[PDB]
């Protein structure tokens, strides 16, 4: 007498409220620590609300091997006494055949693709749908929290970026399309993150950022070829060519696009990121504070250069807290 | 009406020489020549989209030679090449090669085997043939119809279509020639003059299959409107207009995921409308229960329906399943015959008994197997016949009349009645008996059979009750006069074991164990195996007494004093009254009604279209034979019989072959019934064999027959569905289209009818059962439409189980 | 020219639509100020519900057919052909997986390869029409190979 | 008795085992009723032994549902195409599986012969001797994947 007809996740409204409207209006993209609203439809009218409410429980699972010890699986009832800080569900509006349920997630939840499952007592588990959980710069309890709304928009929502090239005395701004809200960017980023097997640490922005940076540097080393070849259309085609292997490759003359790709991935996953250019950067020194330059009698360099060189320009900055560090190192 | 021949420029394998070989011919139907030297089956001409598109493309800029004064292939080829050069279709340097190709030897199907076969060929720039460069595609028509001249009108003309591939051509070129006078060319090996010539040459190009192009051209020429237009054509414009009109009425069928014949038959009026559009402008115009109304028409129709299959009725019995069915039906007809003969002898003072009934059953079964239209029917005595015999004997005893002579006169009237019924085709009224009455009667008869089977065991238990003490000195001849220990319990054990073994072997027939051939052999012989096992089990128990089969010592009358083999219609002991001779018609009418209803409903049950009966059944012939044999046997002092429902249904099921669940075929043959009748007649001569067979094994067999006779009845299925949730109902038309409570109300009405019939059976007026059974037909035809819709009645009561 | 389908089937549904389905809109119109007929094929990045369709099913594909009045061009039949092409499963899968007009053209060519043309005949017989069944089965096998 | 108790408390889902009613009340009540069987002599005095024999036969035929050895013995009398989709059929040859089942049948026959002798107290030792057989002789004639498919602790495909 408590069959389930369908479950409307209300992707458009929730994505507009969770600042993921640019991603999609069909798939549910929500950010941790913020409630999202779903509608549950019953095949038959519900006679008594309270026993039926006591008969239903919700389970959220992520990963191939979900478990409670890994914090990848959580079972929570639908009641007003649930921990809104943790996983919880409460009926805000109800009809004879429909329940409007507000579902909350913990502020330190594991990111990735989730499956929402409903359990009725004395009945098999039923899948209600799928949703993707992301970091929440708008949530104060989140580690990626930003104080300013303008900073949040610029460092997460703005897909039109500027990569500054050239010299220190002549800075040439290059228009760049990060495209972190392209349809396949989130899936590609999560599939790349899936190479890391420490899924319990995926709730930590530091671990996710470090893993993504290492993997993207490995992909840049494996995919970037030695030297239109210099025609760029943003970070999304570069990421597609680095992961799938199909598309126009990036050559060594534009190896600086690794920072843009990393910023795109971090912004898509919900980590506030920006691209920073440092002119006259000494690379390849290994910490040494000396650069040796060699010139002939004509004021010219005969060789291709030393290991330690002062590059004309050269990085990704991410905003998060540092719980594992001493106090005072939060920020970029 | 013209003959169109398609030839393709191919090369042989034995000599690698390029030549012309015919590929398909049109006689208003298309036949294709495969790679074996024999033509495929005729079929309608069907064309691909690309073939018609390329045909239109090459026809729009094609070369036409109308009313050409040529009578030889060389002259036609020379004129066509000259007009090709004039119209810039080909280059002047290609004329020699094309003339060489067009004047090659035209081979046919007769010399295909003389060579090493034919291979696709492409004409090259030089005199040597090359191989095609594009991937080869085998013809659909060849793969489909080829993997297995009289109809040509004398005043007809031929059309030759030539297709060839030449890589030295810029674009495909079409050549259309209409001769001034039709002439016979060496290219065509038939004595039909050639009027039209189609030449299609070109290079290898995508979306251009020159075989399909030639097929499209031949299909266009075979159409009557285009043929008339080409005969009346004065320029290429008229031919182009005719081609455009041909394409206007062309119908394209797109590919679909689920091909259904109903959705395909929705195309018929569209094709009719396109045909009407095609011929709106052309001068040509587009091209067993029934009442015959003839005396004895139904009998002749049944004879012509069944007797052509007489040869198959002997050869189809060469299978062990037929022998197993013979063994099954032998017991299933002998045991009720013995029981009914004993009861009749007890009730009628042995005027008719076991021996007379067995002889009558044997004779009638032999004659019905040799001459009947539905040999699967089993002819034997029935319970209502016993009730009528008892009533008639009581009437004759009350009125002091010779009862056997009364039976003689009843049979004499029965012969006249059945002759009158067959003469006017009185068996056409059986078509008004729908699945409703048939299923009600079958379910009632199965319930009666099961009830009698259990009541016999109850009577056995009552005769030998369970008591603490028994008298060890009890006379056994002819029957035990007192209770005996271990008798009823052993009878119950034997019956239960027989039923269990029969059911287990029936399940093993459909099981997945053992090799399939041996599995089917064991399953077919399941009943004989169970009978043999239980008979052997009872055989080793010497001390305990069980009732056995009893047969007469020899072929003799039951009571010699009462009557002999031939009974005088004028009287045996006293002169027969005159008034009774005319008054016997009404009892004869009742007997005819009983036998008619029983036999016709049994024939309806065993000849349902869902049972895969692909040989036909004759109602009139079977009814005439049954009633005539009954009337003849009445003269010899033998009981009249009828087609019993249980025995015939069991015989049909034993001969039914189950596919991989689904009925596949039925072993319809006359050998089984003939052998059963012969064994029934010889049952007296095999007394030692039958004397060791207990009745409990036969009771278990009867229970198995009763529980297996309910498989094909939808009334039993709905009775089972009455105790099921609605979501567990099977996907059937009467559930998915009818509400559950409506179906339950229908089943309840049928249950009420069954209860009324059962109450009628349990009354002294049990001879009125056929009338109450008939009264269900007015119920179905009147009262059910008043409370059920037409669609509901069609779904619930369907003759072939169809969704309206 | 009155439509054959209207004259035949109209001179006398939403439940069977799957819940996880998308809609295709085919628009046909005649404009005399156009030089040649033009086809417009649109596949949306995300399926959306437009005001054009009065059903709660998102629209993924859009067909636009505009052009002047020309012989042998019935825009109602053109829209029917486009809708039949889109309703076919192979072309639908190819259009979902299409990355350029070349793949759509190849799918259309394959669709036309397995198309079956029935020419008009004087005597229509159901036996000769049922001789077409294995040819259609073979064309279906070629389509889904 | 324990297998029958577990099966009686087993709840079957919509074929597939769903849950088992694991509780201490059942065994306690059974022991209490066994102890009180003397005090309910009139009730037990009217219960025939034949009903109990039928119950014992039912228990014996129902205790074979969960044994894969019985399933392979049944498959010995089936065509290869009728074998169910199980890891030990789709990954192991039919004759190899039949040889494994025959080895198990030989072991069963040896145990049955040991039972029918006055030295029937040596049955646990012969039963233990099957473990060295499985751990030594079977790898000598069967591959590791074949043994994992045929002898799986949780019925998994290696
Ligand atoms: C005493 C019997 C002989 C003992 C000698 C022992 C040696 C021995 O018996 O092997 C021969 C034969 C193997 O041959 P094989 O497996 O190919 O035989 C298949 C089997 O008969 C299936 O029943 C058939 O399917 P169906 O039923 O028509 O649907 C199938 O035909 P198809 O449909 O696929 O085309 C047959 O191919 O045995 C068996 O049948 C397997 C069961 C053996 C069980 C153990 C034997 C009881
Ligand atoms: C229905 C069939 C049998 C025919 C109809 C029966 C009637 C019309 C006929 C058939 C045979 C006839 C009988 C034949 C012979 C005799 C002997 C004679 O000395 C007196 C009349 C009598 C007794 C006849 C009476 C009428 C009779 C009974
Ligand atoms: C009488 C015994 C043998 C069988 C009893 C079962 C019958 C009477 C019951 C079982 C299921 C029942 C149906 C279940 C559901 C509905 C839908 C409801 O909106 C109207 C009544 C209706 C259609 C019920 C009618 C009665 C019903 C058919
Ligand atoms: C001994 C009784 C109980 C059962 C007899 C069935 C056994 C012995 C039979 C039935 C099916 C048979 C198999 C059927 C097919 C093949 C394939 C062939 O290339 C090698 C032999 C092999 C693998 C057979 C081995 C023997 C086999 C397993
Ligand atoms: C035979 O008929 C006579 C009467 O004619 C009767 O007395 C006798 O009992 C009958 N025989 C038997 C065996 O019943």
């Amino acid at each position: 007498a408590l069959g389930i007809k369908s479950c409307d996740f209300q992707a458009a409204r929730n994505n507009e409220e969770h600042h993921t409207k640019a991603l999609s209006s069909r798939r549910l993209f929500v950010r941790r620590g913020q409630p999202f609203t779903i509608i549950l439809y019953f095949r038959a009218p519900v006679r008594a609300f309270l026993p039926a409410l006591k008969k239903v429980a919700l389970t959220a699972q992520t990963g191939e091997q979900p478990s409670k010890i890994n914090r990848t699986q959580a079972t929570f009832p639908i009641s007003s006494l649930g921990d809104r800080k943790w996983w919880s569900a409460v009926v805000e509006e109800r009809d004879a055949q429909s329940w409007t349920i507000s579902v909350t997630t913990p502020a330190d939840a594991v990111i990735g693709h989730y499956s929402l499952l409903l359990q009725v007592s004395g009945r098999k588990q039923l899948l209600l749908g799928q949703f993707t959980l992301l970091f929440n710069p708008w949530n104060r309890e989140d580690a990626v929290f930003l104080k300013n709304e303008a900073q949040r928009m610029e460092y997460l929502l703005n897909q039109n970026g500027l990569i500054y090239l050239g010299t220190a005395d002549c800075i040439q701004a290059e228009s760049w399309d990060f495209g972190q809200f392209e349809g396949d960017v989130i899936d590609l980023s999560l599939r790349l993150l899936s190479k890391d097997k420490q899924v319990e640490k995926w709730s930590q922005p530091v671990h996710v950022a470090r893993v993504l940076g290492a993997l993207l540097h490995f992909l840049k080393e494996q995919r970037v070829l030695p030297t239109l070849l210099n025609k760029r259309r943003g970070s999304v085609p570069i990421l597609r060519q680095w992961l799938t292997g199909r598309g126009r490759p990036v050559y060594d003359g534009q190896a600086w696009v690794l920072a843009a790709v990393a910023c795109t991935v971090l912004r898509c996953l919900g980590i506030p990121a920006r691209v920073v250019t440092t002119f006259a950067s000494a690379q390849g020194t290994g910490g040494r504070l000396l650069i040796d330059e060699y010139y002939n009698e004509e004021g010219l360099q005969n060789g291709e250069g030393q290991r330690g060189r002062i590059w004309i320009f050269q990085s990704t900055e991410c905003w998060m807290t540092r719980p594992a560090l001493p106090q005072g190192y939060d920020g970029w | 009406k013209v003959y169109v021949e398609l030839q393709e420029l191919v090369m042989d394998e034995k000599n690698q020489e390029l030549r012309w070989m015919e590929a398909a011919r049109w006689v208003q139907l298309e036949e294709n020549l495969g790679e074996n030297g024999a033509w495929g089956r005729p079929h309608l001409s069907h064309l691909t989209f690309w073939s018609l598109l390329e045909l239109r493309r090459v026809f729009t800029k094609g070369t036409v030679l109308l009313d050409l004064q040529e009578t030889s292939l060389a002259g036609v080829a020379n004129q066509l090449l000259d007009r090709f050069i004039f119209e810039d279709q080909i280059r002047p340097q290609d004329r020699e090669e094309l003339l060489r190709a067009l004047l090659l030897k035209h081979s046919h199907a007769g010399e295909l085997e003389a060579l090493g076969g034919v291979k696709p060929a492409v004409l090259t720039r030089s005199g040597d043939p090359s191989q095609p460069l594009l991937p080869q595609h085998s013809s659909l028509e060849t793969q489909l119809f080829c993997e297995q001249l009289e109809k040509i009108p004398p005043d007809s003309e031929a059309t030759l279509v030539l297709v060839g591939r030449a890589d030295f051509l810029e674009q495909p070129v079409l050549g259309f020639v209409r001769l001034q006078e039709a002439a016979e060319l060496e290219a065509v090996e038939l004595p039909v003059p050639i009027r039209f010539l189609f030449v299609l040459l070109g290079p290898e190009a995508p979306h251009i299959d020159y075989t399909q192009l030639g097929r499209a051209a031949a299909t266009l020429m075979s159409e009557r409107v285009f043929r008339i237009d080409a005969y009346m054509a004065q320029s290429r414009g008229e031919l182009l207009h005719s081609l455009e009109g041909f394409l206007d009425c062309s119908l394209v069928l797109p590919p679909t995921d689920a091909p259904s014949e109903q959705a395909l038959l929705s195309l018929v009026p569209v094709q009719r409308e396109l045909l009407r559009r095609r011929y709106q402008s052309s001068p040509a115009k587009p091209d067993p229960l029934q009442q015959t109304g003839q005396l004895f028409g139904g009998l002749v129709r049944d004879i012509r329906r069944r007797y052509p299959y007489y040869l198959s009725d002997i050869t189809d019995a060469f299978s062990p399943q037929v022998l197993a069915a013979v063994i099954f039906i032998y017991f299933a007809a002998l045991s009720p015959a013995i029981t009914f003969g004993g009861l009749l002898g007890e009730k009628t003072r042995n005027q008719m008994g076991v021996s007379e009934l067995l002889i009558s059953t044997a004779v009638q079964g032999i004659l019905f197997a040799l001459l009947g239209a539905q040999p699967l029917l089993v002819v034997g005595f029935s319970g209502p016949l016993l009730v009528f015999e008892e009533a008639f004997f009581s009437f004759c005893e009350t009125n002091g009349l010779e009862y056997i002579v009364g039976r003689v006169w009843i049979g004499f009237w029965l012969i006249l009645l059945v002759v009158l019924v067959v003469a006017f085709e009185g068996s056409f009224l059986v078509r008004f008996i729908s699945r409703y009455t048939q299923e009600i009667f079958s379910f009632l008869i199965s319930l009666i059979f099961i009830y009698e089977t259990f009541s016999k065991l109850i009577k056995i238990f009552q005769d030998h009750p369970l008591q603490k003490t028994y008298n060890y000195n009890v006379l056994m001849v002819p029957k035990p006069q007192g209770p005996l220990p271990n008798t009823a319990l052993l009878s119950l054990v034997l019956m239960a074991g027989t039923f269990f073994f029969a059911m287990m072997l029936r399940k093993f027939k459909n099981s997945s164990y053992f090799p399939g051939k041996l599995r089917r052999v064991i399953g077919d012989f399941g009943v004989p195996i169970s009978i043999l096992i239980m008979v052997l089990v009872d055989f080793f128990i010497q001390d305990t007494y069980t009732q056995k089969l009893s047969v007469p010592d020899g072929f003799k009358v039951s009571n010699s004093s009462a009557r002999g083999w031939v009974i005088h219609p004028l009287g045996l002991r006293s002169e027969f009254p005159i008034w009774m001779m005319f008054a016997s018609a009404l009892p004869a009418l009742l007997v005819f009604i009983l036998i008619f209803l029983e036999s016709q409903i049994t024939t309806l049950i065993v000849s349902k279209p869902e049972r895969k009966m692909v040989k036909g059944s004759g109602f009139h012939l079977d009814l005439l034979l049954v009633v005539g044999m009954g009337g003849v046997a009445a003269l010899f002092g033998m009981p009249w019989l009828s087609a019993t429902t249980v025995r015939s249904v069991t015989h049909a099921n034993a001969l039914t072959v189950m596919g991989k669940a689904q009925i596949q075929e039925v072993k319809e043959q006359r050998i089984s019934g003939l052998l059963v009748a012969v064994l029934v007649g010889l049952s007296i001569l095999m007394e030692p064999i039958l004397s060791r067979i207990p009745l409990a094994v036969l009771f278990g067999i009867f229970l198995y027959m009763g529980v297996t006779s309910l498989s094909g009845i939808q009334l039993f299925d709905r009775i089972l569905l009455l105790f099921k949730p609605p979501k567990y109902h099977p996907d059937v038309p009467y559930v998915k289209r009818v509400k559950t409570w409506r179906m339950h109300l229908f089943t309840g009405i049928q249950i009420i009818c069954l209860a009324v019939l059962w109450v009628v059976k349990s009354t002294p007026a049990s001879l009125a059962l056929p009338f109450v059974l008939i009264l269900t037909v007015p119920l179905r035809r009147v009262l059910l439409p008043l409370i059920f819709r037409n669609v509901e009645l069609q779904c619930l009561d369907a003759d072939d189980a169809k969704a309206t | 020219h009155s439509s054959l389908e209207t004259q035949l089937f109209c001179e006398q549904i939403l439940e069977k639509i799957p819940p996880d389905s998308e809609a295709t809109l085919v628009l046909v119109g005649r404009a005399d100020f156009l030089e040649q007929p033009v086809l417009g094929f649109v596949r949306l990045q995300e399926a959306a519900e437009l005001e054009a369709v009065e059903l709660p099913v998102p629209i993924r594909f859009l067909f636009v057919l505009l052009g002047p009045e020309a012989p042998h061009i019935d825009y109602t039949q053109l829209g029917r052909a486009a809708a039949t092409l889109m309703s076919e499963r192979v072309f639908r899968i190819d259009a979902y997986m299409a990355q350029s007009r070349g793949e759509l053209l190849h799918s259309l060519e394959g669709f036309l390869d397995c198309s079956l043309v029935l020419p008009p005949t004087d005597a229509p017989s159901e036996q000769a029409l049922l001789s077409l069944v294995p040819v259609q089965r073979e064309l279906l096998r070629r389509r889904y190979q």
